[PDB]
């Protein structure tokens, strides 16, 4: 009774997982695109600071 | 025509074995993961390019006395060290290139004995050992080297033996022995008893592999003892063919010549050597250009 | 547990020879650099020697160069000053100290019992010889230097000691501003350039002693005159 | 351009016999 | 322009250099090998004459260390950590020769010889082994004698058409495996006949790991 | 019966799920990021090249100072480095030689391995007596353990090859709680910025997200047509990407629960071993078998740059707490830190 123990914990896992709010995904890709923008500036490898403030030169 | 050849034959050798040097010892340099650490083949790899460099970067300040005018130009102090130096490169280098066979001959013969003594440690001392040999064996050159009044204006620099007439058949032998000869039948025996000794009785022959293995290390062994060979014979051979030569042709000064140029040209084809018969290192130097 | 006793002090002839042993147990003595402090009765702190991890490293000072001979025994875990030709100068109580250099650490943290013997340049300046204080009332106490202890690195290398009466020195402050382990929260370290500043806050009957601060910018390493704060 | 005739020793001259 | 405090940081890095590189060499001088096998195939009686998750087993044979591992009880997906023991210096792997006629436990409908032949090739084929040697072991070659008198081989190999003896039975299984080689040119293998009192099973081992030893110092030594 | 019934509920709610993301898909991210400026070229110079791991580097982890990391090598060493001066800070030899992952704990005080041997070792790096010691030894998980890390100096979180994920109590040495639901090995996991999540991909081709507190999973999501090999958590924890063995990198969105983006090229056929982000989140860096990392543009699904400096495969990467620098392993045995320049 392996199967059949296992068959019902699927489904009841499936259930909960369907079970969730989605927003749409303009709203979920606007929030990334976002968030990079507001962290643009402080981003040392996306916009490499000066060769003073490196601590790698 | 001869006042243009003899000068781009050098020049070639120097600058394309000076770029060959540099290749290998830039490349031993970055895989250094920690040094003296299980590196014993490129200890002697990066040793051999830098006295073979070593061997090309002194290589204009011998030559200059027999292209242009046949003067030397450096005064007697430096004709007394540079020629020591230039004499040193090439006996390190030989010395050097028949330890690195003597290296192969332990680590393919003996593989499992050798691992006590083939330190990274230990093959630092024996180099170090071969630089303390070849100043040893250069000291005729330097106690000799003395500027020789030519007829005319012109003087050059050259070996004054206290007795020429007698002197100059040990001066030549002992240098043939040591430099030549010598180098030359460990070198020559080394490989023909890895060549003899390279798989285990368990390999299977019949397999393609084993085949293919000996194939290569064949092609390999030759060519390292060949390239010896032919880079140095002629220099060697009309060494003692001028012992009897009292007064030498025009024939004989551009042969003499020449084969100095293939003895720089040992320099010149000893990092290729490794650069092309090593798929390791090929491969590896492929990859960074 | 870290131990560090000290041996071989006592009363020595002028122009003798004495050895000091230092038997390290209960850490890693061989990761440890090791050094030498000594402070002749009623004065200050002094350094003498340090041995680095591995014996690399030998260091001495000026006043005993030449004849004060510093060496280590790691599989043993014993630290030695071999110290011949001993003058008047040399009576102090000799410590033995523990410190370990990596990103981060705290030299200077462990300090020994010492020990006494006895015979028939960066300037630290602690101007201020006592202090009258009261428990619970806050107390600042100030270290000067003739240079800068602040190194290009962003790191200034001044320590804040503290000797309890019949104790020997223990780390308080290790880099001016860092708060060594054990150590109350109420201790901090404050400074800049060459003036600094200790602040006890909520000061209590343990914190009572004299304060010594030292510089590990360069050797030789030097001790302030010492600050005490009695009741 | 000089006389190219002269006894060698090596990579250096020699004196002539 | 380091600070004293800098400077001592750097000795104790220096110092550390100092262990790495003094382990580094004690290792290079040990032998890796990984232990494969189906189950019930002789792999653990090889064990047992060369005395968690990884089963780690050391023997000392002629003045040279063995690092012998077992990863029999990984049920995980092979292909994820096998590259893990990518650089071992040779691969053992056991084949139960009596286990030609039989079939699987589990799927009762495939050969037990079929599933070590996927396992080999799997094995010998695979991109992190292009240039490791296997040791191939055929164990219990005595029970197949007596099976190969009773049960003729074309049970296992419709395509067989030679002597019902093991004279010539034991080969063709020995070159089957070693044609699923299909790169006879980076790695060798190295077949070998073993059995339940037999002493020159770690013999065998000791020279195809010398010949392991002495190819890979050509290829340091630039030769190769 | 009853079985088969039960099964063709399962396929009905996976088609309502699927229904359930369609609808949501009005847009698409690459709609959405059209309008933005591309990065430009990414150019990073190797500044520091870390010498002394002697065999291949499987994982590292950056400190929360970004100047300490710690690295695992199968030479058995697992080496400490102060990235600013390539000095070791410590180097703690371990009892397996086959670690797969390491981590380190956001105090610092403690980093964590392991490997083929089961076993998730602590090792205390703060202790009186000046040495690193083992601390305490995780046992409980029956596969090879593929990815650790550390909540605070008591709570760790690792993943097997067992199919299951496990919170341990670092205190007493017991998994409080188990993540059970994958199918196939989890190759790897990424704690949320907060900490009361984590994602993990496995060999089955899917990422779950999990609920630290609760222990149950709450999201799955699919897409990669082979094993996932490596998973980053977005820098705001409402996003993260996966870097599978079928050459591709995906990002996914929790809120969303579906994919918005997939990250490949015609070029790329290899697997792809380790990803992170950068401070931003604007460039997603992974490593590929090709000996190469290329560093992507998120919003854009655009190479901006190429890490091409290793002579094996690039098996770990990261980056620093404060975006400053990004740390590649390799199994070349060099771990390089690299940077841009103005």
């Amino acid at each position: 009774t392996a199967s059949i123990a296992q068959a019902r914990k699927l489904v009841e896992q499936l259930k909960m997982e369907a079970n969730i709010d989605r927003i749409k995904v303009s709203k979920a890709a606007a929030d990334l695109m976002a968030y990079c923008e507001a962290h643009a500036k402080e981003d040392p490898l996306l916009t490499p600071v000066p060769a003073s403030e490196n601590p790698f030169r | 025509y001869i006042n243009i050849i003899m000068p781009s034959v050098f020049g070639t050798i120097c600058l394309l074995g000076i770029i060959g040097n540099s290749t290998v010892i830039f490349a031993v340099v970055k895989k250094s993961k920690l040094h003296w650490c299980n590196n014993v083949p490129d200890i002697f790899i990066i040793n051999l390019s830098v006295v073979d460099l070593l061997f090309l970067l002194g290589m204009p300040f011998m030559i200059h006395q027999l292209m242009g005018n046949g003067v030397w130009h450096f005064g007697e102090t430096m004709c007394t060290l540079i020629t020591a130096m230039d004499a040193n490169s090439q006996f390190t280098s030989t010395y050097i290139l028949t330890a690195m066979a003597i290296d192969r001959y332990l680590a393919t013969v003996h593989p499992i004995s050798s691992t006590k003594f083939r330190k990274p440690s230990v093959a630092t001392l024996v180099i170090c050992l071969l630089w303390a040999l070849s100043f040893i064996s250069i000291t005729p050159v330097w106690l000799y080297a003395r500027l020789i009044p030519f007829p005319g204006g012109a003087v050059g620099c050259g070996i004054r033996l206290p007795n020429p007439d007698t002197d100059l058949y040990w001066f030549t032998l002992y240098q043939f022995f040591l430099a030549f000869a010598l180098p030359f039948v460990v070198i020559t025996a080394a490989y023909v008893r890895i060549l003899q000794r390279m798989t285990s009785s368990v390999a299977p022959a019949s397999q393609r592999s084993i085949r293919l293995r000996t194939k290569r290390v064949t092609r390999t062994a030759i060519a390292i003892c060949l390239v010896f060979f032919v880079c140095w014979a002629p220099y060697y051979v009309l060494q003692l063919t001028q012992l009897s030569i009292s007064r030498p042709t025009l024939t004989f000064v551009y042969l003499y010549n020449a084969a100095i140029s293939l003895g720089y040209a040992n320099s010149c084809l000893n990092p290729f050597v490794y650069i092309v018969l090593c798929e390791t290192f090929r491969k590896r130097l492929v990859l960074s250009v | 547990d870290v131990q560090l006793v000290e041996s071989g002090g006592g009363l020595v002839q002028p122009g003798g020879s004495r050895k000091l042993s230092c038997s390290a147990s209960g850490f890693a003595f061989s990761s440890f650099g090791m050094h030498w402090v000594r402070q002749a009765p009623e004065k200050g702190l002094e350094w003498v020697a340090y041995i680095s991890s591995g014996s690399g490293t030998i260091y001495y000072a000026d006043t005993v160069k030449g004849r004060f001979t510093i060496s280590r025994d790691d599989p043993k875990n014993t630290l030695f000053l071999q110290m011949t030709s001993l003058r008047s100068e040399d009576t102090a109580m000799y410590y033995c100290v523990r410190s370990i250099y990596y990103y981060g650490s705290s030299p200077f943290d462990f300090w020994g019992q010492g020990t006494t013997l006895t015979v028939s340049d960066i300037v630290m300046t602690q101007a201020t010889s006592s202090v009258p204080v009261t428990p619970g009332e806050s107390v600042s106490i100030s270290c000067r230097s003739s240079k800068s202890l602040l190194h290009s690195n962003g790191n200034t290398y001044l320590y804040w000691f503290l000797q309890r009466p019949g104790q020997s020195p223990q780390l308080l402050i290790y880099r001016m501003s860092n708060l060594a382990s054990g150590v109350p929260d109420r201790f901090s370290g404050s400074g800049s350039g060459t003036a600094f500043t200790l602040t006890i806050s909520r000061l209590e009957a343990e914190d009572v002693g004299v304060y010594y601060c030292m510089q590990h910018l360069e050797y030789p390493l030097t001790f302030g005159a010492g600050t005490k704060l009695e009741l | 351009d000089f006389d190219m005739l002269r006894c060698m020793l090596g990579r250096v001259y020699r004196p002539c016999w | 322009t380091l600070s004293a405090e800098d400077k001592a940081a750097v000795e104790r890095s220096k110092m550390i250099d100092r262990n790495l590189r003094e382990d580094g060499e004690k290792a290079a001088r040990e032998v890796k090998l990984l232990l494969l096998g189906a189950g019930e195939s002789g792999k653990n009686t090889i064990v047992k004459q060369m005395k968690t998750g990884i089963v780690e087993t050391h023997f000392t044979f002629k003045d040279l260390h063995f690092k012998m591992f077992d990863v029999g009880a990984q049920r995980s997906e092979r292909k994820k950590w096998i590259h893990c023991f990518e650089g071992v210096t040779a691969i053992i792997f056991c084949v139960a020769l009596s286990d030609y006629d039989l079939v699987l436990a589990e799927d009762e409908e495939m050969n037990r010889m079929h599933a070590s032949m996927k396992l080999f090739d799997s094995i010998c084929n695979n991109k992190w082994f292009t240039d490791t040697s296997i040791i191939l072991f055929l164990n219990k070659k005595d029970l197949f004698e007596e099976k190969i008198k009773k049960s003729p081989l074309t049970i296992c190999y419709p395509e067989y058409a030679g002597s019902n003896t093991y004279e010539e039975a034991a080969a063709y299984i020995q070159c089957q495996f070693e044609d699923l080689n299909k790169r006879k040119d980076t790695k060798e293998i190295y077949t070998h006949f073993t059995c339940s009192t037999d002493t020159k099973n770690v013999q065998f081992v000791f020279d195809a790991v010398t010949d392991v030893i002495i190819k890979n110092n050509l290829k340091d030594c630039g030769l190769f | 019966s009853e079985l088969d019934q039960l099964r063709q509920e399962a396929e009905q709610l996976k088609n309502q799920i699927r229904d359930a993301r369609k609808a949501c898909a009005d847009a698409t991210l690459s709609q959405i990021t059209n309008n933005i400026d591309p990065v430009g070229r990414i150019q990073m110079r190797t500044r520091r090249t870390l010498r002394g791991h002697l065999a291949k580097i499987y994982a590292m982890h950056w400190g929360t100072d970004s100047r300490l990391l710690v690295s695992a090598s199968q030479d058995g060493k697992l080496i400490i480095w102060d990235s600013y001066t390539t000095n070791k800070v410590h180097a703690i030899p371990l009892r397996s030689s086959w670690v797969m992952t390491c981590a380190y704990a956001p105090s610092g005080n403690y980093v964590a391995c392991g490997g083929l041997d089961n076993i998730c070792s602590i090792y205390n790096l703060k202790t009186r007596e000046g040495n690193v010691r083992v601390s305490r030894e995780l046992a409980g998980h029956t596969g090879y353990l593929s990815c650790c890390r550390f909540l605070d100096d008591n709570q760790i979180v690792t993943s097997s090859g067992d199919t299951t994920c496990a919170l341990w109590d670092i205190e007493t040495g017991q998994q409080t709680t188990t993540f059970t639901g994958h199918t196939g090995d989890v190759m790897s996991l990424s704690l949320a910025p907060d900490t009361r999540l984590f994602v993990s991909g496995a060999c089955d081709a899917s990422a779950k997200l999990w609920d630290v507190r609760e222990g149950m999973c709450r999201q799955t999501f699919t897409g990669h047509e082979s094993d996932i090999n490596a998973i980053c958590f977005f820098p705001n924890g409402n996003a993260f990407a996966t870097g599978s063995d079928d050459a591709t990198c995906r990002l996914f969105d929790l809120r969303a629960d579906q994919e918005l983006m997939t990250y490949s090229h015609d070029n790329i056929i290899c697997g792809i071993t380790s990803v992170s982000f950068s401070k931003s989140g604007r460039l997603l860096l992974a490593g590929y078998d090709d000996f190469n990392c290329n560093v992507w543009d998120a919003l854009k699904a655009d190479r901006a740059g190429v890490l091409a400096g290793h002579d094996n495969r690039v098996s770990c990467l990261g980056v620093t707490d404060d975006g400053m620098a990004v740390a590649t392993g390799s199994w070349d045995s060099f771990l390089k830190i690299w940077n841009g320049s103005s």
